[PDB]
């Protein structure tokens, strides 16, 4: 049937995850312990969690994910949290040696002997579904362990299962924030690895996350409670189709179909309107039209990239709660009209609805709105080469005065496929252009 | 090419189990090219 | 084997006087020896097969074991010198039912157990230049009631003096065989 | 049922025994007086294999006492346990030895030797079936050497088929005190091994080593010795005496150690020994315990066989363990030290495990090993038989007594061929 | 419990009565009646109804703990049964449930 | 086919006088004294063996033996059906018109063959029932020799033996009392 | 009816004896008095104990078997145990003296004034029963007493009962553990005296059983407490078919007629396929198809053979708890069209399938899980060769310089008796390959 198996390397990725998690238990009222109240829910593991949850006659709902990691600190807290009863033990991958943020380490010194267990997870989660349409991979380009593992299990994935879907997820590299500056060299080793192998990858920046926090939340000092909090909506939303129904249903499978225009670029951009402070939407209002005009104003965008120096290919709406075709279909009538809305005249109509009619839940705990009508953006812009931009001008520096190679040469590496990265990028880039081009 | 675990244990394991002995997971299904080699 | 040569009168595999004949003997060498030494009462080079154990080292037909035999004759007699220790030997044929059956005769043997495989046989006999008379037809029809047809393999196993192995039809008088089949002390 | 009764020999084996006594007293808990305190019950029903009773609950040891000084006998009777021990069993005679081996082999022997025969004889027919009997000697001590080598050699056709463990010490390889002492040993050994089947060797200067080591405490007793080793002695015998899945009898045990008849002379190897802070900054584990199992200075015997080869090892263990510890331990061993173990056999060790701890520890263990390390032991008293037979030194007592270079010929005949025997069955 | 039957044609008696035993499995309702077997009983003894739900009414359903009491009288396939009295446990848990 | 290589081997003394457009063979050991018993089915799978000029030795012996063998087939005739039968399924024309042949000779051979043959009808019969009329100069029509078979073999085989064939052969009439 | 009588030679053979009763008295509920509540089972001692104990008027369970040994130390403590007033006195035969591991001197010293007392017991125990379909001979090939003892018993009640079943079970020497040398020499004299007599011998090792209890119990320091309760679980399952029925009731004739294919080669292998730890299954879910792939699983195996170095030729698989034959035919099924599963052509169909649907229960102080549906897989296969191909390289070697021959001798034996089992052993494997090749 309708299901998926979601994925979560990097220690960077293990609290999102586990935090959307956390999300997905709420609104089916999942209890910390595994089981409903007296209230029959459960059986051969057939609900509204047999997309998500596997609730056999043992009557636990089972998490369809693997949380993979090489450093045992955050995993093993976790399994020692509030829902560590419901993961499973050895789903919790964990490791004893890291990666040292070095791509190649994690990619050959001690990702073969592990990747092998992990598959182990991924063919026997595999009997127990049945339709499996894809899965939800979570990582970071700058990952000390997300970056290198992933990679090789990608690849690993890509080659034995090439008739289903892969989404990738991963922070984007802050543009002028580096946390690590050989950052820049694992990063581009993920992004030609990935070129030809992942089917759509969707990129996130935490700076501009911050950045709504204090400009409409009201919060000048959020945390990863609220910037998973926030992402964990982001994928709730994209997933509810597969929760809930509504006037219309779409699926990944529509969304790859109709996203990506050509191979290669495949790299979208996610928006979610109604983000703002409670007390802001207390004595205001909310309807499609605002939130139209929100969602595609340019600094309500979590990637520094401002759409007017670049020109829209293709834009998805998905309207989870209560609305009508009326409002929608006219409100975006007049966004067609609009003139500095600047699509490419290749494509007459990139518009793509998605109604579901189940309110947006809120958080106990939390600090989001009650929103009604709520839409997240997904849309895909010529504005985007800019970040690639600003990584090759870093690179080109390093790499011609060759910091940190002896690191790299000294576990084992050479320079060739550093080489190749190069002009990769540079084909990716020129391809933008020609395709901006019209 | 490869539908599930009997056959994929068993395909690739390197595992000599008259000859392994007190090993691991980790050590029992050890594959081959499909990694690297 | 070489059943295309033709299986009437003696079929002598096996026999000392040639330079080397260990072509189609496979011997197991293992923790005894391979020597070739001269006689006394018949003053010619033997086969001295010796070991620390019988099972170790032992010499058999064909050299290569997936290559069959292909004798039809139900007769054999070997020239062995009593050299008081432990030698056995052993055949496998080929009954009318196509299953295939071992010969073994041991020389310790206490008792003789027939296994639907394997026949094992006693060999009691006195010293000197003792030697062998065995009806291949005989055993089959005595032991499983069955037919002979073929020799398949035999082995030869250590403590033994060999001077040449043949096969025969029938029981050959010691008139018709030569003057190097009519052995002299 | 099965029982045990010792030897006490030698007016060394007169200090061995005594300790070797207390400490069973102390481990089954008897009181000085001899009225058990009854705390144990396996302990209760497993001390018959040494100890017959008496009426009002004393424990009457089946051991047999025998020396010529009256002194020494008087010393251990008024020791701590000399209550415990029978005047019945004190069997002596009205000569000094001279520390003379043929004196004590031929001449005051022979007055002696019916008397502790009417002795044995009694006991064994006290108790129902004998394993066999262990003796505490010397083979460098002139009185135990005279007496052992014909109480051995007569209660050979007395009763050829018990287990005739035999205890002896070797003398200290830098000075031997005695000079006569090798004498003494050629004349010894070649009935010994003759004679013995099991044989433990021990040397005193490796000892003084171990205090050296491990017991860190300057000046010792030589009961502190003699508590060392008793406690190796009494871990052989936990076996039988104790429950837990290992097997007790030495006959089990001996065979397993045996390839070859002349195989007769066998090394100790004893558990953690401790230093005055190392008692709370040790962490008891089996891979430590192993460790220092397997320590070349954890050797007490002879020497060290890093010059030799393992011939065959054999590890008891006595406590609370499991054999998977024991089976990876075995499998580390095996895998750290492969070539030095003889390609004749693999698979050389064989394990015991006592489910019962001693009293005072938990985790402990007692080895019992067999290595290429004793062609020195009687290659360093070869010379001094080529050196002194060379100019007879010491030799017209013996001519008195009645005995000519003749025995000695064979004497170091027989110990020459042992040389080559150890030799080329490593080499 | 006890059953009874009646003799048609034999010398003695006109009704035979025969004792039985019940046995409610608790974990999944199922029931079994095991006769004691007695000798010299010119009967065979042994296991009447195997393990198995008995159907209380028409539409299916089961036998189910909460309507068992003392004293009650129950058709089983025919044969209609009578309780006689409980065993230790059996009152204990039924008065934890809480049937008078 | 074992027997064939049986006598490629070589093991049966058998020669053969020499000829251009016709048949005919010869001998080197008198079969009286060779055997009847060990010898016997052997051959008879060389009916089962049509090869050049391993096949030419099939019918001559067969019928060679019988004007020699007479009174010996009868302790044998329990073996000498399954070299028929596997005949029988070769399912050929050739091959079966030798049958016939074979079997004519067989039935006529010597006294109690039908007789000794009653526990053995049910497997040769079935076959040549369904042979009937599935199809001079050189004795071809198969039905021919079908009827041939049928009528010689019910006068020879007793009282019930007719209508056993009756009973497997639905249109089988009688060569008797019609 | 149906019952049978066991029998247990070896300190060894007696401890692990001790468990299965201690597992068998709780399923039937014996209470360690002897006598159940006041709820009614005696009578002529005719219940689900008659095919195994002896419950008579006196309401004493009588356990079917005798236990004999040679050494008072083991059968002291355990007369002095927790159910030694069920157990009968003198069918605990002590002894007084033991074999040193000399197979003969178990064979010949001491068991000539031994073994009639224990015939005197098994007519004793003939007479009571009424079908006694055979024997359940418990013993080690290592034995120091198991060995040699049994030897001439089995050859004893092998001449005077010829018509009756002999099923042997025995822990296999650990092929590179060696805690005594003298052991492949018992072993071997025990092999060659038993491949004519004994009917259906069954070897297991304990090394794997060690690995398991690591591998899936997770255990790193078990005790026999575990192993002697995984080896009773597995008696208990083949012994269910006589406690209980199912869907079809198989016996221990058609085990040996199914099983061995022809003569002297009477060696399956066993395996049970739920072996997890309590947590495991707590939350996850047990079925018929990833059982059959564990039971399948080459590792899952406690004797160290590769199947893919032989070929199957028989296996039979027990399936106890509640099963249905849909899955149950379908997975089968889908385990034939397997490609590496190689059976040999010889046989079209080597399953042979018992039902029954009890549970296996869990014991008190217990590691195991909750078992819904249990299998215990007995097969056969050509891989096992290596096993006495490693024991000849290794005895050839001691026997060439005849070590510890002076023992044996010593007491009364010669070379010969030594050289038969060689050849019996060459036999052994020479016939092994043919088999194999088709
Ligand atoms: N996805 C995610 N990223 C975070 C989070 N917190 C900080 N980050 C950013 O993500 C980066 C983490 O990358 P890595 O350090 O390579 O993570 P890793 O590969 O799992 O290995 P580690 O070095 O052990 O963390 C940091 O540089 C941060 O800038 C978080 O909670 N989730
Ligand atoms: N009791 C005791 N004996 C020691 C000690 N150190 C060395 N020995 C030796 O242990 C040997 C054995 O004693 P015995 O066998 O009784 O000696 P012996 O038969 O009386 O003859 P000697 O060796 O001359 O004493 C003696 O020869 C001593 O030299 C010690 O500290 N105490
Ligand atoms: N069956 C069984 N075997 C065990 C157990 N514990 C250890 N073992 C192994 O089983 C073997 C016991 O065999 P034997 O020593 O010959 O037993 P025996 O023939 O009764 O004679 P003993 O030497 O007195 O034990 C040992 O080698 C151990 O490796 C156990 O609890 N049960």
């Amino acid at each position: 049937m309708r299901e998926c198996i979601s994925i979560h390397v990097g220690q960077a990725g293990v609290q999102i995850g586990n935090a959307c998690w956390e999300l997905y238990c709420l609104e089916h009222g999942i209890q910390p312990d595994g089981q409903m109240p007296s209230d029959k829910t459960i059986g051969g593991g057939d609900d509204s969690f047999n997309t998500f949850f596997s609730e056999t006659g043992a009557g636990k709902h089972v998490p369809r994910a693997v949380f993979v990691d090489l450093e045992p600190t955050v995993v093993d807290e976790v399994r020692t949290g509030t829902y560590r009863q419901l993961f499973h033990p050895e789903q919790l991958i964990t490791g004893k040696e890291d990666a040292a943020n070095n791509y190649a380490r994690g990619h050959y010194t001690i990702g073969k002997e592990i990747v092998d267990l992990v598959l182990d997870r991924i063919r026997k989660l595999a009997d127990l579904c049945t339709g499996l349409q894809g899965f939800l991979i979570f990582h970071s380009f700058g990952g000390g362990t997300g970056s290198g593992f992933a990679s090789l299990l990608m690849e690993r994935l890509s080659v034995d299962y090439g008739k289903k879907s892969k989404l990738e997820f991963a922070i984007y590299p802050a543009p002028q924030v580096s946390t690590a500056v050989v950052e820049p060299y694992n990063s581009i080793l993920t992004t030609h690895t990935t070129l030809e192998h992942s089917d759509c990858a969707f990129m996130v920046d935490n700076e501009a996350i911050y950045d709504i926090c204090r400009r409409n939340l009201d919060i000048e000092r959020p945390t990863y409670t609220n910037l998973n909090r926030l992402i964990g909506q982001i994928v709730s939303s994209i997933t509810a189709s597969l929760r809930f129904d509504g006037a219309l249903n779409v699926d990944l499978t529509e969304f790859q179909t109709n996203l990506v225009p050509y191979p290669r670029i495949h790299f979208p951009l996610a928006t979610y309107a109604p983000v703002i402070s409670a007390e802001k939407a207390y004595h205001e209002q909310l309807s499609v039209a605002e939130i139209t005009n929100a969602c595609f104003e340019p600094a309500n965008q979590m990637v520094k990239c401002d759409p007017r120096h670049g020109k829209y290919m293709a834009c998805c709406m998905l309207y989870r709660g209560d609305v009508v075709p009326k409002d929608v279909n006219a409100a975006i009538a007049t966004i067609k009209t609009k003139r500095t809305i600047q699509f490419v005249d290749w494509c007459p109509t990139g518009f793509k609805v998605g109604i579901n009619y189940q309110p947006p839940t809120v958080v106990p705990g939390g600090d989001l709105a009650k929103v009604q009508r709520a839409v997240c953006m997904l849309s895909n812009t010529t504005a985007i080469a800019e970040a690639w931009a600003r990584l090759d001008h870093k690179f080109d520096l390093m790499y011609a005065k060759r910091a940190f190679v002896h690191w790299y040469v000294g576990e084992g590496m050479e320079e060739g496929e550093f080489s190749e990265a190069r002009e990769d990028l540079a084909a990716l880039e020129k391809d933008y252009e020609e395709v901006g081009v019209d | 090419k490869i539908p599930k675990d009997d056959l994929d244990f068993r395909l690739a394991t390197l595992y000599n189990h008259h000859t392994g002995a007190f090993k691991n997971k980790t050590e029992i299904l050890l594959h081959q090219e499909t990694i690297e080699d | 084997m070489f059943k295309n040569t033709f299986q009437s009168g003696f079929l002598s595999i096996l026999y000392s006087i040639g330079s080397k004949p260990l072509q189609i003997w496979d011997k197991k060498v293992r923790n005894g020896h391979i020597k070739r030494i001269t006689d006394n009462d018949i003053q010619s080079l033997v086969l001295e097969i010796e070991g620390t154990n019988v099972s170790t080292t032992y010499i058999t037909c064909p050299a290569d074991p997936k290559k069959t035999l292909g004798i039809k004759l139900p007769f054999l007699v070997m020239i062995i010198k009593n050299l008081k220790k432990y030698f056995t030997f052993e055949v496998q044929v080929l009954d009318d039912k196509n299953v295939r059956r071992r010969f073994r005769a041991s020389n310790y043997q206490s008792t003789t157990r027939v296994k639907p495989f394997i026949c094992t046989m006693p060999m009691r006999l006195d010293d000197g230049w003792n030697q062998i008379q065995f009806n291949l037809s005989d055993f089959t029809r005595r032991a499983y009631g069955t037919n002979y047809i073929e020799t398949l393999r035999v082995q030869i196993h250590a403590n033994c003096r060999i001077r040449r192995v043949y096969f025969s039809d029938r029981l050959y008088s010691e008139d018709e065989l030569p003057a190097e089949f009519k052995l002299y002390l | 049922m099965r029982e045990i009764v010792h030897l006490q020999a030698g007016q060394c084996g007169n200090q061995i025994g005594a300790k070797f006594w207390e400490v069973i007293s102390d481990e089954h808990g008897i009181d000085p007086t001899g009225t058990y305190h009854g705390d144990s019950d396996l302990q209760l029903e497993r001390i018959n294999v040494y100890y017959n009773e008496a009426t009002g609950g004393k424990y009457v040891p089946r051991a047999v006492l025998v020396d010529l000084e009256p002194g020494t006998m008087d010393s251990v009777r008024s020791g701590p346990f000399g209550q415990i021990f029978r005047p019945d069993n004190f069997v002596f005679g009205q000569s000094g030895a001279g520390n003379n081996w043929a004196k004590g082999h031929y001449t005051e022997g022979a007055e002696l030797v019916d008397s502790v025969l009417d002795v044995v004889r009694k006991e064994a027919e006290s108790c129902d079936c004998l394993q066999g009997f262990q003796l505490t000697h010397s083979l460098g001590g002139g009185t135990g050497s005279g007496m052992g080598t014909l109480l051995i050699s007569k209660i050979r056709e007395e009763y050829p088929d018990r287990i005739m463990n035999t205890f002896s010490v070797v003398p200290s390889p830098k000075v031997s005190d005695t000079v006569v002492e090798p004498y003494n040993a050629t004349l010894s050994v070649h009935q010994l091994v003759e004679n013995t089947d099991e044989t433990y060797c021990i040397d005193n200067e490796a000892l003084y080593d171990i205090c050296f080591r491990t017991l860190k405490l300057t000046t010792p007793t030589y009961g502190d010795l003699n508590h060392l080793v008793s406690a190796t002695m009494s871990g052989v015998t936990t076996c039988l005496r104790f429950p837990g899945q290992l097997n007790a009898d030495l006959r089990k045990l001996a065979v397993n150690m045996v390839p070859f008849p002349r195989l007769h002379f066998f090394m100790p190897g004893f558990a953690p020994l401790t230093s005055r802070g190392s008692q709370q900054y040790r962490a008891l584990t089996v891979p430590e315990l192993t460790q220092q199992m397997f320590d070349a200075k954890n050797m007490m015997a002879a020497c060290d066989p890093r010059h030799g080869r393992y011939l065959t090892v054999a590890a008891v263990f006595r406590g609370r363990m499991s054999m998977k510890e024991v089976d990876e331990q075995m499998l580390n061993v095996q895998n750290k030290n492969s070539s030095y173990f003889v390609e004749w056999i693999p698979n050389n060790v064989k394990t015991a495990v006592c489910d019962i701890p001693p009293r005072g520890l938990k985790m402990s263990a007692t080895f019992i090993g067999n290595s290429t390390a004793i062609q020195e032991l009687f290659k360093r008293i070869s010379e001094q038989f080529t050196a002194m037979f060379r100019r007879k030194a010491f030799l017209h007592w013996y001519t008195g007594e009645g005995m000519d270079e003749m025995e000695f010929t064979e004497a170091e005949s027989n110990m020459n061929d042992l040389v080559s025997e150890y030799q080329q069955y490593q080499d | 419990a006890y059953f009874q039957e009646d003799v048609p044609i034999s010398m003695e008696e006109h009704y035979r009565i025969r004792h039985v035993n019940i046995y409610y499995y608790l974990e999944d309702d199922s029931m079994s009646v095991i006769e004691p077997v007695v000798e010299n009983s010119g009967i065979p003894q042994g296991k009447l109804i195997k393990r198995q739900r008995f159907t209380k009414n028409d539409m299916g359903d089961h036998y189910h703990w909460k309507d068992l009491n003392r004293g009650i009288n129950l058709t089983v396939y025919g044969k209609t049964f009578r309780i006689v009295d409980c065993d230790r446990f059996t009152q204990d848990f039924l008065e934890s449930q809480g049937i008078e | 086919t074992t027997f064939r290589k049986c006598y490629e081997r070589g093991d049966f003394p058998i020669a053969l006088e020499h000829d251009s457009k016709g048949n005919k063979i010869a001998w080197k050991v008198e079969i009286e004294k060779l055997d009847y018993h060990h010898y016997l089915p052997l051959f008879f799978d060389g009916l089962s063996e049509m090869t050049f000029p391993y096949e030419f030795f099939a019918r001559r012996g067969i019928h060679d033996m019988l004007e020699h063998g007479g009174n010996k087939i009868l302790p044998v005739i329990p073996q000498l059906i399954i070299p028929i039968k596997n005949a029988l399924n070769l399912r050929n024309r050739q091959i079966i018109c030798v049958t016939l042949k074979v079997l004519q000779h067989l039935v006529v051979s010597s006294e109690m063959v039908g007789e000794a043959l009653l526990p053995y009808y049910r497997q040769i019969l079935p076959i040549l029932n369904i042979f009937k009329n599935m199809n001079q100069q050189k004795r071809e029509n198969i039905g021919d020799l079908i009827q041939e078979t049928l009528e010689a073999f019910e006068r020879y085989g007793g009282e019930d033996a007719f209508i056993n064939i009756k009973y497997m052969v639905p249109t089988y009439e009688s060569c008797l009392l019609n």
